[PDB]
This record gives structure tokens, sequence and C-alpha cells, in this order.
């Protein structure tokens, strides 16, 4: 029984940032670098599974990035991940959400997981798109937004509640094998802040430069730009003052 | 040409995004020629035909598949029918928790253009541009669809405006295509949870975020709600943490404070999904120590400080 993680390393950034020279990105200087929040509490889920069950239940991380991804890697491990993959070459630079997803789905194949989930976005480009990828090309069931999740090992049905607007919850009973997008709350992540990685080229999953990076996504980047956005009035000054204009804005207000 | 705009409802009600997704259509369309066509799909969804039958709506087209609300596989299914039939160049949905269902297993299987979470979309010359977020909000990603025929665009809710009034679209009825569903639908649930105060009808909020710690932090912000007379909510991590109940959540997944007038946003860095909730707040106040939280870009007063600090000090002036 085997469940397959797939994670992303998210770039955040600095203050003062500065768009590259091409436009195309921002200049990796002001990166810092870490695991997807989501990820977090789909490991986790993953975990709760594998600790609940006799049966092992081998959990594997898989990532789609540079080596500086070894580090995310090394740290689920540590977390007791089972194993972990980190799939790249050069030519994958520049891939979507849709391409990761073609990507992914090669060594899903290979590994012939139970269950696949993912983060519902990444905390970086918020494309809620990555993990509904590969549940096309897996032409798996799937299910987007779960905040829960009833499956035993096994089990050829789950029944998960999806995270709706509103306040609501939604349960709905799904065929397993399924991927799931998994989110925020969904668990308590237990770490919150010499086994190798398993170093997989584009060769090793079939894939070659023409079936990945920029090229093969299903848009292209025009540029990246800092907007004019809206400006506070930011109040200066001591925190007595501070505190002082905030109850004058309350008692404007009443 | 045709942009298609797919509708969306639960538990009998239309969602209001998709009246301003049919304002983004008409909005984006170049000639008075193109057409904009609605589909809305389910079960029981000829009951939608005069909510839909609205200002800017050329042709509605009722798909009704095997399931009463959303469904993944019955809604590619037939959203891809409809792409077939209609040969849009432009698809429509909105950046909702159902389209996060299958919006991106749609575009896989295809040739199409793809973007989400689109908050500027226009044609320059024959052109389509998006405009998306990147890096958490920090910058605009400007993008286009060379050679895509057909391009298929989730769009952030809260931005297009509706059209207003009536209109006479020629409605249609189709079968969804004949595929059985990998997974069915059971109960709605609104979870356990105390619920002694309507969000939605309070006009003056106190709202902690990550920023407060640990929950032993929790008190003394509700002390100073208390002694404000403001009503505490919260953003989610607080919620998940169960510190404060969900009724208490503001934001896409919680809820929207339609009556506050003064929100004073403590530790909440402003996340789209929370500003969902509160963004209109005619006066939004926001103390927070990262003066690169995107909360400033929509307050009309930024305190770049300790909260903790500030908070003593406001209770003790109070
Ligand atoms: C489908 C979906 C639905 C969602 N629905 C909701 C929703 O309904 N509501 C919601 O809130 N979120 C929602 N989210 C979650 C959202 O993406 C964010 O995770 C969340 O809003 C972040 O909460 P936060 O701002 O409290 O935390 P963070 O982003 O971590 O911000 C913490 C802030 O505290 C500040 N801070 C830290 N220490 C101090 C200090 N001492 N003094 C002052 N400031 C300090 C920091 O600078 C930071 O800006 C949703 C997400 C998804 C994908
Ligand atoms: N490069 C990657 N490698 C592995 N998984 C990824 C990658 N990119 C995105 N994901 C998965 O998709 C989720 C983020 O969603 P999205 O916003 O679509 O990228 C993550 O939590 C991962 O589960």
């Amino acid at each position: 029984m085997k469940i397959l993680v797939a994670v992303k390393q998210t770039a955040a950034l600095e203050e003062d940032f500065e768009i590259r020279e091409d436009g195309m990105d921002v200049d990796e200087d002001f990166m810092m670098y870490d695991l997807n929040e989501w990820d977090d509490f789909s490991l986790e889920e993953a975990m709760k599974i594998k600790e609940s069950s006799d049966t092992d239940v081998e959990v594997v991380v898989v990532s789609v990035g540079p080596d500086r991804v070894d580090e995310s890697l090394r740290k689920c491990l540590a977390k007791g991940a089972d194993r972990a993959v980190r799939v790249w070459d050069d030519a994958a630079e520049g891939s979507d959400a849709i391409v990761v997803g073609r990507i992914l789905t090669e060594v899903i194949k290979k590994e012939a997981p139970d269950m696949v989930f993912a983060g519902v976005q990444s905390s970086d480009q918020a494309y809620a798109s990555t993990g509904i990828s590969v549940a096309s090309y897996l032409n798996w069931p799937h299910a987007a937004v779960v905040a829960d999740l009833q499956y035993k090992p096994g089990d050829n049905k789950a029944v998960i509640r999806r995270e709706l607007e509103g306040g609501m919850l939604q349960e709905v009973e799904i065929n397993c094998p399924a991927v799931l997008t998994i989110q925020l709350g969904i668990n308590k992540p237990r770490y919150a802040s010499t086994k190798p990685i398993e170093e997989v080229s584009l060769a090793d999953i079939g894939l070659s430069a023409n079936d990945v990076g920029a090229a093969q996504s299903m848009s292209r980047v025009r540029r990246m730009y800092i907007p004019e956005k809206g400006r506070a009035t930011m109040i200066e000054g001591t925190i007595s003052e501070q505190a002082a204009k905030i109850i004058q804005i309350i008692n404007e207000f009443k | 040409s045709k942009i298609l705009v797919i509708a969306e409802h639960r538990r009998n009600d239309l969602r209001p995004v998709s009246l301003e997704l049919i304002g983004a259509a008409n909005g984006l369309k170049k000639s008075g020629e193109d057409k904009v066509v609605v589909a809305v799909i389910g079960s029981q969804a000829d009951a939608f035909v005069p909510a839909l039958s609205v200002n800017g709506v050329d042709e509605l087209v009722v798909v009704k598949g095997s399931s009463i609300d959303f469904d993944p596989d019955v809604f590619e299914a037939s959203v891809s029918a409809l792409i077939a039939a209609h040969n849009p160049s432009v698809v429509l949905l909105p950046h909702s928790v159902d389209s996060l269902g299958y919006a991106s297993s749609l575009a896989s299987k295809t040739g199409y253009g793809f973007a989400t979470d689109v908050y500027i979309v226009e044609y320059q010359g024959d052109e389509l541009v998006a405009t998306r977020g990147g890096y958490n909000q920090k910058v605009n990603v400007e993008v286009d669809f060379p050679g895509k025929s057909t391009v298929v665009l989730t769009i952030r809710p809260s931005v297009f405006k509706p059209l207003e009034g009536a209109g006479s679209p020629v409605v249609s009825n189709v079968d969804a295509p004949s595929v059985q569903s990998r997974s069915q639908n059971k109960d709605y649930v609104e979870v356990g949870g105390g619920n002694d105060i309507d969000i939605t009808t309070v006009d003056f909020i106190m709202s902690i975020g990550r920023g407060i710690g640990e929950e032993t932090n929790v008190e003394q912000f509700r002390e100073l709600a208390d002694e404000a007379g403001a009503t505490l909510c919260c953003s989610c991590p607080i919620a998940d943490a169960g510190w404060l109940p969900k009724s208490r959540q503001v934001g896409q997944s919680g809820k929207v404070v339609g009556s506050c007038k003064l929100y004073v946003a403590m530790g909440i860095s402003g996340s789209i999904q929370h500003m969902a909730g509160m963004k209109h707040v005619p006066t939004i106040i926001a103390v927070n120590t990262d003066p690169g939280a995107s909360i400033f870009t929509i307050a009309k007063y930024g305190i770049v400080a300790d909260i903790f600090d500030i908070e003593e000090e406001l209770k003790a002036q109070l």
C-alpha cells in the first residue's frame, strides 16, 4: 500500500525585490524557498493513514524541481516520509501546472500508488491546477479542496468532505485510487516550523526537452511586473500615538 | 466569435459570480456580432433559466447530467461537449471550489489555452491577454495564448461587474454525455462549532490572524474586542487551529462581513481569500509588522507595529 504525495518547494520574495532584466520573472537573489504550506497538511494526512494502519503504508514524496528542492525533500524524510524523489532536467525550466502534471504522472505510472495527494494550491503562483492536471493524465477519480478524508488502506472507495464557499462542506464518496487536493486545516501537522533523495532525470521517465518547459505550457508569460497597488494611510510615530489614532478612527466610526 | 460562460449554482440557488462572468464576457468581446453563450449544468437546472435570462446572454444552454449539483466528471464531459458544439474562442469559468475540481483536467486533455484566477482580461487586436498574480500577489503576470483557438480561463470572483437588466436568450436543452461519474455527492454539512453571533450582521470587527502566535494570546484580543465594543473574528489559521469558532472566520470559505463598517485586521497578511470576506469594508485598519503585507493594499489606515504592543496600549487608552 502506497501513498504518493506531490510536493512543491515555493518561493517567497524579500522586500525590495526587482524584476529581472528580461522582465519575465523576479530576480532569484530575492527568493527564499520552503515547502508549500498545503504540502505540510497533505504529508501529515498520508502519515496519519500510515499510523492508523496495521498494514504497511509507504509514503513517497515527489517534487519536480532543481537541486534546491532536495533540502525540502530531506525535511520530509525526517518527518517520516519513506522515500523522496526529485525529478529534473534544465529543459524543464518554465513548465506550468499542466506540464508539471504530465511529468508527475510519468513518475506515478511507475510508482503505481494507491492514492495521490497534492495541495489545493501553491503559495507562490496559486494556480490551483497541478494536482487535478495529474488526475487527468492518470485518468483517475478526483476531488479538489478536501477538508476531511475517511479512508482505510485497500478500500475501493473513500469519503471526503470538500470545503465550499460560505462555511459549508460537501460529503462525496469517491472511487479509489484517486487524486485528492488537500486543504489547509484537514489536520494539525505535527512538526510545524541518511537515506538519500532519489534523483530522476527526464530520460529516466521517457521524456525529453520537447515534452516540457515553457514552450509546452498552456500560456506564455509576456512579462511580470510590480503593479501600482492601493496605498494605506500609514500612521507613523509612537505606539501611544498609533493607538491614539485608532481610537479616534473608532470614535469617528462610533 | 463565441464566448462560453459556465454558470454556477448550489443548493437550488444561482451563485452570483455567474453574472460577473457574463459581464466579463460582454466586455471582452471584439464586435457586436460576437455572441455570449451561457451554460448551466445540473439534473434540475431548468430552474435557473429565469435567473440567467439576463442582459448580455445571447444563448442559454441547459445541460442535464446525472447529478443535481457539481460533479467533476459530469462537468468536464459537459463543458468539453459545449466547447465542441459552440467552438468558443474563450471559455470563462469562475475561480471557485467547484471549478478547481475540473478546470485543469479539462485543459490537460486538449490543446486549449489555460490560465487561472485571472483579474484582468482584454483583447489587444486579436490577441487575448490575461493577467493573474505571481509570488503571493506581489507581482502581476501577464500572459497570452499563442496559436490557441480556444482559451479556458478561470476568473477571480468579485472583480468583474455584472450587467443590469433582463435579456432574451435563445434557450436550449442538451443531455450531458453519457459517462458514469467516479464519485457520488452525499450530504451538505454545516459542521459543529458555536454560533452565538452572526458575523454577517455586525458593524465593528477586530480580526486576528496568525500573527497572534500561541493560543494563550487569543484572550487579550477577546478582551480588547469586548472593551472596544467590537466582535472578535479571525482568519483561517486561527479557526483551523480550533482557537475560535469557524462561525468567526472571515473570507471565502468563512463568511462575508456584509454589515461591517470598521474592520481592524491584526496580524493578518491579507490573502485573496481573506480579502474576499472583507475588502468592501469602508474603513479597514491594518496592524501588521510586514509593510509588504497585501492587507496594506486595501486598508485605509496602516500601522506597521507589533500587535501586542498596540493591543496593550489600546486597552490602556480605552
Ligand atoms: C480555497 C481556499 C479558501 C480559503 N478561505 C479562507 C478564508 O475564508 N479566510 C481566510 O482567512 N483564509 C482563507 N484561505 C487561506 C489563505 O490562503 C491564507 O492561508 C490565510 O488567509 C492566511 O491567514 P493569516 O493572514 O492569518 O496568516 P499569514 O499569511 O501567515 O499572516 C500572518 C501575518 O501576521 C503578521 N505578524 C506576525 N507577527 C506579528 C506581530 N507581532 N505584530 C503584527 N503583525 C505580525 C505577519 O507579518 C503576517 O502578515 C483560503 C485558502 C484557500 C486556498
Ligand atoms: N513542481 C512541483 N512538484 C511537485 N508537486 C507540485 C509541483 N508544483 C505543484 N505541485 C503540486 O501542486 C500543488 C500546488 O498547486 P498549484 O497551485 O496548482 O501548483 C502542490 O501542493 C503540489 O501538491
